[PDB]
């Protein structure tokens, strides 16, 4: 039967005497005005241990609770579950799972629940030992929560397998499983009538599969019943066939956090009266000779909350929120006067949450305690660099080492070469200054084929003209020739596939060393943006990404069509509006920008807005950037300010004045011929590798295609919302991905759109 | 509001930034005040073979929080995988 002990509210007093009480330096426990009063997690047990040790009294669960000793106990909060607050009212209910009869006693666990809200926060699970001889058969059972397996039908022999197994009783008896992912909800009951073999085997729970739109349905039940068992086979099976969910990685060498010396006080007293544990043993020297102990041996939960400090102090760099487990082994007994030097360990990292292991020394040299600890970290936001810091042989050191990053590779390469037939892997390692690409074979074909759909969708007067990539590669074309001045990897077509695969197969080395929290926000520089959201949602597989930046690097190498070299009369700048003036700000640089674009009659806008007055990234009309260039050179040797002489001088005479200086800068600029080098400023420096003018006015014609291959590219039943939501932050828009009338609105301002303006429209028939 | 309208509402939002932010300029100054300010994100890390987004976060930190990040007691660490890798993976030298 479950059990369900009294709804005790949390106090303000109560935590604030148990700050004391196990000698915590926490501030987040202190009472201070704004910020919240939490409950330190170990305080849980006083709301649940008159609910916990009402489970261990049953006629049927029987021993000396005087030489019942404590075996293990901890504290894990559900996924997402906040902990306890100041207010909070908190109800506890437990059951007793496993009755096991050790050949030395009998160890019997029990599984307590606190519910906040109605909700389940934190469950604790504890062992006891009632010591002796237990005959118990009759009174035992085994009543655990089996993890949930998953397991990948990639195969038909495999499937054979599982259907032969009598236990997996389908719904739809013909549903095909083939290429999916079924997880198990098993929970095994086990009467035992001996201390090895079991009585009966009781294994039940339903069988899901993932969809791919992430919704599992109830397609089976697990249902294996028998006699004289030895081991359940269905577990047994998963443990072998099916596969763990959580899988803890663990550090090459683990990190010697610490080893300090927590001092056990001459009482404990302070802590019996707050814990709801009068046991004498504790306190009564009397109660603690006949118990055939050294003394009047320390609360051993005390032992466990006095490390937990410790283990929130110098490994949960001392946040109450963000530590998310703790568990105390009970391995020997410790009296009070004693310094105790406690051995704590990160020896692991699983999933944003850091492994802490630890044992517990004295000055007697000797272990008392053992246990876990899980901490989050969700401090953690990525950047990932752009184009140009590409270099030969890149991503090659991380290649021959990791399979995370070999698999990555290996796979998009293996696409690459099929898909287009060329090595990605041979560009990287050895740079070849020339491709070619042959479309000789059946594979030939099929590779020429997959290039005769590379197409400018570009608008030209409210009409499409679809002009082809590479014009050349006809259905009689025989083999074309990638063309590089230097090196192929230097050419944009190919610098994006690599940078975002290597910046990809780093942040998957990551996911195969686990280094990386799940709430963790993001952001990427121009091109980065893509490796970013590939890496940190899985947004696109990796032969979609790879496919995606492909399509993008042609679409941007012949977004303007070049002389025969291939120097385009376009680029990119970096400005320091500092550098021309410090009065000389961003409004000033946009104003001046705007100013030199309409007078030149050229093309140059600001395209990255970098650092907050030290980097602002403008793209456009070569010519047009080296005329700005010149135009911030005359105005930082002048130190004459706009900003001042448009308000605190004359009205719109500053606009009048600036044409004058923009046709001497822009006459001057005109002069120099067409293949021009921008040739760094006094307040700006020019861009290498980016011949390309990203992002600026030039390639408005060519964003209606980049949306048709996005459409045809980026698939909802991969997109998920809550991967995304709080972390995604665009380029464009410097906001936290919202799906809200707040942000299509914010979007529509920036760049309207008909699909954007169709959904503000109809937001309230797609509200239900 | 329903999973399979909420999937196509994100698949539409996600798909039009990212078919803009193409061609549309990049607002850095404010997405560094969406993580480093509004949500207190405490390591950053540079994903790529060179540093060009650390001198950019650590140089709004020294300008806008340098008063902010020594106000709250917080040690912002800007990090790029292909020079800083030993603190990612925990690696030191003994």
């Amino acid at each position: 039967d479950v059990i369900k002990g009294k709804d005790f509210e949390i106090t303000a007093k109560e935590v604030y005497d148990f700050t004391h009480a196990v000698g915590n330096n926490c501030e987040d426990f202190v009472s201070r005005p704004d910020r919240t009063m939490l409950a330190p997690m170990d305080f849980a047990i006083v709301v649940g241990w008159r609910a916990i040790i009402k489970a261990i009294f049953p006629n049927t669960v029987d021993g000396d609770l005087l030489k019942l000793v404590h075996l293990s106990n901890g504290y894990k909060m559900i996924p997402g579950a906040k902990p306890l607050q100041v207010g909070d009212v908190v109800s506890t209910t437990a059951v007793i799972e496993s009755v096991v009869n050790q050949p030395t006693g009998k160890i019997v666990d029990v599984v307590g629940t606190l519910s906040r809200n109605g909700k389940p926060v934190m469950e604790v699970t504890s062992s006891f030992f009632y010591r002796g001889n237990y005959t118990d058969f009759e009174n035992t059972f085994q009543k655990t929560v089996e993890p949930v397996y998953q397991m990948h039908i990639k195969t038909s022999k495999d499937i054979a397998v599982l259907r032969s197994k009598e236990w997996f009783q389908l719904d739809d008896e013909d549903f095909d499983l083939l290429n999916k992912t079924l997880t198990f909800e098993t929970e095994t009951e086990v009467t035992f009538k001996n201390a090895n073999i079991f009585s009966s085997v009781k294994c039940f729970g339903p069988i899901k599969v993932e969809l791919p739109t992430k919704e599992t349905v109830e397609i089976g039940i697990v249902d294996y019943e028998a006699g004289a068992s030895h081991g359940n086979p269905v577990v047994d099976f998963l443990k072998r066939n099916g596969s763990t969910l959580e899988q803890k990685v663990n550090l090459e060498n683990p990190i010697p956090i610490a080893v300090l010396d927590s001092y056990t006080p001459s009482t404990n007293e302070p802590y019996a009266r707050v814990s709801g544990d009068l046991n004498p043993i504790h306190v009564s020297r009397h109660f603690a000779s006949y118990a055939n102990l050294p003394g009047t041996i320390t609360h051993g939960m005390f032992s466990s909350a006095s490390v937990r400090a410790l283990i929130e102090n110098w490994a949960a760099d001392s946040v109450s929120s963000r530590v998310r487990g703790y568990t105390c082994q009970f391995v020997d007994m410790v009296l009070p006067n004693t310094a105790l030097k406690t051995s704590i360990q990160h020896v692991g990292m699983i999933n944003g949450r850091k492994l802490i292991k630890f044992e517990t020394r004295n000055e007697d040299d000797v272990v008392v305690l053992t246990g876990e600890a899980e901490i989050e970290q969700p401090v953690t936001t990525f950047v990932f660099t752009g184009q140009g810091s590409q270099e030969q042989g890149m991503g090659m050191d991380l290649y021959k080492t990791s399979k995370a990053a070999q698999d990555v590779w290996n796979r998009a390469d293996n696409h690459f070469k099929d898909t287009y037939g060329f090595s990605i892997l041979d560009i990287v390692i050895n740079n070849p200054v020339n491709l070619t690409i042959h479309f000789g074979g059946e594979k030939g074909k099929r590779i020429r084929e997959n290039y005769s759909a590379m197409i400018f969708e570009t608008i030209v007067d409210g009409k499409l003209k679809t002009e082809k990539i590479f014009k050349e590669i006809n259905e009689h074309s025989t083999s074309y020739t990638f063309r590089s001045e230097k090196g192929l990897l230097s050419a944009t077509q190919f610098t994006q596939p690599a940078l975002t695969l290597m910046e990809k197969a780093a942040f998957e080395d990551l996911k195969s060393k686990g280094l990386i929290p799940a709430d963790a926000t993001f952001a990427g520089h121009s091109l980065g943006e893509y490796a970013a959201l590939a890496s940190l949602a899985d947004v696109m597989s990796i032969e979609s990404l790879v496919e995606v930046v492909f399509y993008r690097g042609m679409t941007m190498q012949v977004a303007v069509p070049r002389d025969e070299l291939g120097r385009s009369n376009y680029g990119m700048i970096a400005i320091n509006p500092g550098r021309v003036a410090a009065s000389f700000s961003q409004e000033a640089l946009q104003y001046v920008v705007e100013r030199v674009g309409k007078r030149t009659g050229w093309l140059v806008e600001i395209v990255n807005y970098n650092v907050e007055n030290q980097q602002y990234v403008a793209a456009g009309d070569l010519r047009a950037l080296d005329t700005v260039t010149n135009v911030l050179n005359f105005i930082k040797l002048q130190k004459i300010d706009i900003i001042e002489l448009q308000k605190s001088l004359s009205l719109e005479e500053v606009e009048g004045h600036l044409f004058e200086i923009i046709d001497e800068a822009s006459k001057k600029s005109a002069v120099k011929p067409r293949p021009l080098k921008l040739e760094r400023g006094f307040a700006c420096i020019p861009l290498v590798g980016i011949s390309v003018p990203f992002h600026s006015t030039y390639l408005m014609n060519g964003v209606k295609p980049f949306k048709s291959f996005l459409k045809k590219n980026i698939i909802k039943e991969n997109v998920k919302v809550a991967r995304l939501a709080g972390k995604y932050i665009p380029n464009l828009t410097a906001k936290p991905f919202q799906v809200t009338k707040e942000y299509f609105q914010d979007v529509y301002d920036l760049t309207g759109s008909e699909p954007i303006k169709e959904i503000i429209d109809n937001w309230e028939k797609y509200e239900q | 509001m329903k999973p399979e309208v909420e999937q196509e509402l994100a698949h539409i939002l996600l798909t039009e930034l990212l078919a803009y932010q193409f061609a549309s300029p990049v607002r850095w100054i404010e997405t560094q005040d969406v993580f480093l300010k509004d949500f207190n994100t405490e390591r950053v890390v540079e994903i790529g073979p060179s540093p060009t987004l650390a001198g950019m976060a650590q140089r709004t930190l020294k300008n806008k929080y340098e008063s902010y990040d020594a106000a709250l007691s917080l040690h912002r660490e800007i990090l790029c995988y292909s020079k800083d890798a030993k603190e990612i993976y925990y690696t030191p030298d003994p």
